[PDB]
């Protein structure tokens, strides 16, 4: 649930960056 | 570990954020093409998951689809045969509130240019083609034109500019299924009978007449938010995928479809003057903003303060009264007939929930809305008045019983038993219920006195003032003893069909523990032996019944807890209670709420038992049928103990509209005599109250038709009795021939 | 969807019961079928009348345990609610927790069940222990603590 409780444009920008 | 990076991140598109939702689209878009090549299975089910599950964020998906189909046509080509797949699950599996979600998806997908218009057209025609089944239910028919009507809120500018010869050829069909339609069932359905200040509308012909606006407004409406817009450019070059196809699933026996509705409407644009003017109750757009809102709590309703932060962060394209749709939502659901989608208790805690995020704003909406209900009383549904009652008394328990009271002072100069002062009384006395007596005598203002509840204290028969003249008053006092020493139940079998002997025995024991539930209660279960000895015959049940009335008649909440243990305990069975309602020890109290809360009590009580027994039949005959002599020999034994608590659940019913049907006929007599109009505030409540019978229960009293067709509900009978047992085949015979 | 199907009133507390017979793991066990709750933060003065009327609104319920002072034997300002399915406890879970009676906001909390002895405070002085670290005055809660 490390994912789950993150804001969206957190995960966005860490997909586009990362890989 | 990615995978979870991939699912938390398409159901968050959408929400707050520093990037516009276009540019958030986009972007995400770009990242499921990088991960495509490894992550096609996943991606596919996860986006069939938030188009089954996530209504409320349609167009926001559809977009997100469409992007990914104009760069790759195999994944649009392969998420569209997944939704025929799963709109077929979802018909036939029964879940029709499913489907249109998904019907809705594959309609949206035409304006992503993923689904060619004229195979959506072709599917419709098919949908609507149901009108011409034979020897089917209304509602299979109405499910079906309804998925159709619901559609086109987002896809009917696209459909009829591309083809309008076939188009009108639909709606040709759908006007005229509309108007051969049979609405006599539908006054059981409305919260409110009068058509002032708002009509409440079968749930059909309101969609019809807002569709119909939207087309004279060439199919312009200002609220749908299509982010696919801003992506015309990418959109245009994309290739359609055709939808083979489509055939309905056809009618069997066990098809279950939703049951009609009726549109609660209590709010128009004068409601709220200065803010954002309020969509029409005849404009898609009020029909998209509550099926929404009404959406976002069937998702979050197990989490109230989640459920709260979604429906204030409910984004439209234009402003919108947002406190005035969710308050009106809120109700919609809390009164639907014949129950709200979720647990009544629910709605109490989401709206103080919203209270707490809006303090400035919705508290005094729901003023608003608490003054505008009391002053419609008059005409509403009495099942809705009992959910006013058990809200508004909890609400104000949440917030010091503070309330305008003087307000309402207009209630005190009527008959007391008029809808406004009788849901004052009820009011109070609930409030006393989760507060007490006293406490309630000093929030009212001293004028509101008369609305207040007695105070609840036990009667005492043999107590020091009675006489030693009474019948029996020398037993009571040696029972009195006997109880306090601790005596044992022969020794009271010693001491003592009788009416006498139960008599002094209830009146003693109950005045002794009358402390606390707990310790009658145990006074029950102690001397339970007792009991079964002298009350075994029916009439004995039926004076346990009255004498503990007599006992606790000024304590209403106590009277239900007995009444519920002494049935749990088999000290009384349910036709006990059901003519103890009815005997004339209650006449005065009939009308009162507390009555109408055991009858049913004591009936889901029975229709529970029911279903329990008739599970284990249901499962032993699986066991049977699936495994594969003795087992079917242990089958005839549950058979006969279903039937028998069958016969038992038909007698509790006839019983109650035998009683009914008495009462009834025996006022209309006495009006037709002593010349006087028949419509008394008591025979409003009584009438309302055999129509709550067949609403609540519907699905069980269908079994019961051809009883009471030729045996109870008859020509002879008054037209007025006749009127709500008409109404009650009507309903059941729109969802069954 | 996890957001979806996420129930975060009806999730375990951090609390155990150190008295309970077992080791973790067949409390847990007990806690996630369990019908009974614990109900925390009781005016003293709160009845058991009060208490059926509110936690009702979610369920029929079996049993009512008004907790007491092991010593004076009087209210204690906690009680047990015993419910017949645990769909009904886990809605009373959901909307009655954290909502007012006798104007006090109160606290429910899964419970292994029920045995001899729970409905007596484990305080020195006989009261919860809660209330023996207590600072502030509460006129509900029987004046200062200790
Ligand atoms: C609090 N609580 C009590 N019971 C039950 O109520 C009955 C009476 O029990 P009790 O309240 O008198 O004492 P308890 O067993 O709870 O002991 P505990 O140590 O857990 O109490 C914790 C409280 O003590 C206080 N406290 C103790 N030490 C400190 C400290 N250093 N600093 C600050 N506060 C402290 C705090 O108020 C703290 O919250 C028992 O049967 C108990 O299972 C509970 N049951 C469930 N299912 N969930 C609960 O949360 C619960
Ligand atoms: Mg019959």
């Amino acid at each position: 649930s490390k994912y789950e409780a993150m804001d969206f444009d957190s995960l966005l920008k860490e997909a586009q960056q990362s890989l | 570990e990615t995978e979870d990076h991939l699912e938390s991140l398409i159901c968050k598109v959408g929400e707050k954020s520093a990037c516009s939702l276009e540019s958030n689209l986009e972007g995400l878009a770009g990242v499921l093409e990088a991960d495509l090549p490894n992550y096609k299975s996943k991606i596919l089910r996860l986006l069939c998951t938030v188009a089954r599950l996530l209504p409320e964020k349609l167009t926001i998906y559809t977009t997100l689809v469409g992007l990914l189909n104009a760069r790759n046509y195999n994944f649009g080509g392969e998420f569209v045969e997944a939704m025929i797949r799963q709109l077929k699950e979802s018909l036939k599996a029964n879940n029709y509130n499913e489907a249109v979600y998904l019907v809705r998806f594959l309609s949206d997908l035409v304006n992503c240019h993923v689904i060619a218009a004229p195979s959506m057209v072709a599917m419709f025609e098919n949908f609507v083609s149901v009108t011409q089944e034979e020897d089917v239910p209304q509602v299979r028919r109405d499910w079906y034109v309804y998925a159709f009507l619901s559609s086109l809120p987002w896809v009917g500018k696209e459909l009829y500019e591309k083809k309008d010869a076939e188009m009108d050829r639909i709606f040709a069909n759908t006007e005229s299924y509309l108007k051969r339609r049979q609405k006599t069932h539908v006054p059981m359905l409305q919260v409110w009978t009068a058509d002032k200040p708002h009509p409440q509308e079968e749930y059909l012909d309101c969609l019809w007449a807002q569709i119909q606006k939207l087309k004279k407004d060439r199919w312009q409406e200002r609220h749908i938010l299509r982010p696919y817009l801003a992506f015309d450019s990418i959109l245009c070059e994309a290739l359609q995928h055709n939808l083979p196809p489509f055939t309905p699933p056809p009618h069997t026996e066990d098809s279950v479809y939703p049951m009609p509705r009726v549109i609660f409407r209590m709010f128009d644009y004068t409601d709220d003057p200065e803010g954002p003017v309020m969509p029409g109750s005849h404009s898609v757009e009020r029909f998209v903003i509550e099926e929404n809102l009404h959406c976002i709590i069937k998702s979050h309703w197990k989490e109230r303060k989640t459920c709260a932060a979604q429906l204030v962060s409910y984004p439209g394209k234009n402003k919108i009264p947002l406190n005035y749709h969710i308050v009106e939502v809120i109700f919609a659901e809390l009164f639907q007939l014949p129950a709200p989608p979720h647990i009544d208790v629910m709605y109490t805690t989401l709206l103080i929930e919203l209270c707490k995020l809006q303090p400035g704003s919705l508290p005094q909406v729901l003023a608003q809305a608490t003054e505008m209900l009391y002053m419609r009383l008059d005409t509403m549904n009495t099942t809705c008045v009992d959910r006013f009652i058990n809200w508004f008394s909890h609400h104000l328990s949440n917030f010091q019983f503070r309330w305008s009271w003087e307000d309402w002072s207009d209630c005190l100069s009527q008959d007391p038993e008029s809808p406004k002062p009788k849901f004052v009384r009820e009011v109070l006395e609930k409030c006393m219920r989760l507060s007490y007596h006293q406490r309630i005598l000093d929030i009212v203002p001293p004028t509101f006195s008369a609305l207040c509840p007695v105070n609840p204290t036990c009667i005492y028969k043999y107590g020091d003032e009675s006489s030693n003249s009474l019948p029996g008053h020398s037993v009571a006092l040696c029972l009195a003893v006997a109880f306090k020493s601790k005596a044992t139940n022969d020794e009271i079998f010693s001491i003592l069909f009788n009416p006498l002997k139960i008599e002094v025995f209830v009146q003693t024991l109950l005045h002794l523990a009358a402390k606390s539930f707990s310790h009658s209660f145990s006074a029950l279960a102690k001397f339970h032996e007792v009991f079964k000895t002298l009350a075994e015959s029916d009439e004995g049940k039926l004076h346990v019944l009255r004498v503990m009335f007599e006992v606790w008649r000024n304590h209403p909440q106590m009277i239900a807890v007995l009444v519920d243990k002494m049935i749990r305990t088999q000290i009384v069975d349910c036709a006990a209670v059901a003519n103890w309602i009815f005997s004339s020890e209650l006449s005065r109290d009939f009308t009162r709420l507390f009555v109408w809360e055991i009858l049913h009590s004591t009936i889901r009580k029975m229709n529970k038992h029911v279903l329990k027994i008739q599970k284990e039949l249901e499962e032993a005959k699986e066991k049977l049928a699936r495994q594969h002599g003795v087992l079917e020999e242990q089958i005839e034994r549950l058979q006969e103990k279903v039937e028998s608590a069958q016969s038992e659940q038909k007698n509790l019913f006839l019983v109650i509209f035998q009683r009914f049907i008495m009462i009834l006929t025996e006022h209309l007599v006495r009006c037709e005599t002593d010349g006087t109009s028949v419509l008394t505030p008591w025979y409003k409540n009584c009438i309302e109250r055999l129509q709550q019978i067949f609403l609540q229960h519907h699905q069980i009293i269908q079994q019961y038709m051809v009883t009471l067709e030729n045996l109870l509900f008859t020509a002879e009978l008054d037209p007025h009795i006749l009127a709500v047992f008409q109404q009650f085949c009507a309903l059941q015979a729109a969802e069954n021939l | 969807l996890k957001a979806l199907r996420s129930d975060s009133y009806v999730e375990l507390s951090q609390y155990r019961d150190q008295h309970f017979r077992g080791d973790n793991e067949e409390q847990e066990k007990l806690l996630k079928k369990s019908c009974t709750l614990y109900v925390g933060n009781l005016s003293f003065y709160t009845t058991e009348e009060q208490i059926y009327e509110l936690f009702s609104k979610s369920g029929d319920i079996k049993k009512i345990i008004m907790g007491l002072d092991k010593m004076k034997k009087t209210a204690c300002g906690f009680c047990f609610v015993e419910y017949y399915s645990r769909a009904d406890a886990e809605n009373a879970m959901r909307y009655i927790n954290g909502t007012r009676l006798d104007d006090r906001i109160i606290r429910t909390d899964w419970d292994a069940g029920f045995k001899e002895g729970r409905q007596y405070g484990r305080g020195r002085s006989g009261g919860q222990v809660r209330d023996e670290y207590r600072q502030d005055y509460d006129a509900g809660r029987g004046g200062y603590g200790k």
